[PDB]
């Protein structure tokens, strides 16, 4: 869900290097705009290079805990559908 | 609706399609148009294998290929227009990242002109620092 | 980020059409028929020649990950099949 950030940060970002770029090739070597925003940049980039590092731990422990109830969550249905053939008489009748 | 490619080819398999309407070489938009053809006819198969093997009944009128094709527009229309404005911020922005690059490429190769000639401004001029000892010093005997 | 897009808006031809068909005639049919039916118009964008993601997710191609989990909140299924639904009811074109 935090990726919402990584997307936005990113694309303001982008938008002030370049409005900070219309306003040195004059003093480029000697400016802040186009120094201070691209290194801003560089630095918050490496986020999906070194905050990802959970990342493969989320990404597996998903499937890895599904996988340790799944077997459980199954028999729930199982269960279920028991009883919705139940209806075939009258008085048996169970809704989801 | 642009649904022409250039770089599109038109397999066999369409070719032999087109004739057995379509200008000679089957183009893209014969692609996909004929394509909605396809899509929309494969449903009244889904709907009579439905009531065969379970038990329901569906139908697939003239109304469904309308809705359908006008959804397909509408798609196209919303889909490529947010990937367009996406590619001109990414197109304008690479033109600076690239030109950028050149005035200040070359411009450090200049600064490198300045070194470059402070080299001989600055040893040959040390070396009249040499001829002043061996001449200076030589001189106080 | 730039070369990638000229994939993406290669496929936006293929995705389109086939995240219609899916809003138009899908809807109806459960989880085999639905599977089933896109099988079947992949192949043939393919025989014919046309480009389109080979995973495609309609549920994602037709919705930001935002909107998605505000359904869920709202009570709604956390099923991969009510997900689809919840796209369909959206983007509806023919009062569901």
């Amino acid at each position: 869900k935090i990726q919402g950030e990584f997307q936005v940060k990113l694309r303001i970002l982008e938008k002030s290097l370049l409005n900070a770029l219309s306003q040195a090739s004059g003093n480029i070597l000697d400016d802040d705009s186009v120094i201070s925003t691209l290194e801003t940049l560089k630095k918050e980039t490496t986020e999906i290079a070194l905050k990802v590092e959970e990342t493969e731990t989320v990404m597996q422990e998903i499937s890895e805990v599904s996988a340790l109830y799944n077997p459980m969550a199954l028999s729930c249905s199982r269960v279920y559908f028991a009883m919705e053939e139940l209806s075939q008489f009258h008085l048996y009748q169970f809704s989801l | 609706l642009d649904l022409e490619n250039p770089q599109y080819i038109a397999p066999p398999v369409f070719i032999q399609e087109a004739e057995i309407l379509m200008a000679i070489p089957p183009s893209h938009r014969d692609a996909v148009v004929s394509s909605l053809v396809y899509i929309h006819q494969t449903i009244g198969e889904a709907n009579i294998r439905l009531l065969k093997r379970q038990g329901r009944q569906n139908y697939v009128t003239p109304r469904h290929y309308l809705d359908f094709i006008n959804q397909v527009v509408l798609l196209i229309n919303e889909k490529r227009d947010q990937l367009e404005e996406e590619q001109l911020h990414l197109n304008i922005g690479l033109k600076k990242l690239r030109d950028t690059e050149a005035q200040v490429k070359d411009l450090q190769v200049s600064l490198a002109q300045k070194n470059r000639e402070l080299d001989v401004k600055n040893e040959q001029a040390n070396q009249k620092l040499k001829q002043m000892v061996q001449d200076q010093q030589a001189a106080e005997i | 980020q730039s070369e990638n897009f000229n994939t993406q808006m290669s496929t936006v031809v293929g995705d389109v059409v086939l995240a219609s068909a899916f809003l138009a005639y899908i809807g109806f049919f459960d989880q085999n028929f639905r599977t089933d039916l896109m099988r079947k118009w992949m192949i043939r964008l393919d025989s014919v020649g046309i480009k389109f993601k080979s995973d495609l997710s309609v549920p994602s191609f037709l919705s930001k990950p935002e909107e998605r989990l505000n359904w869920h909140a709202n009570s709604l299924p956390s099923d991969e099949l009510c997900i689809e639904n919840a796209i369909m009811l959206k983007r509806f074109n023919r009062y569901p």
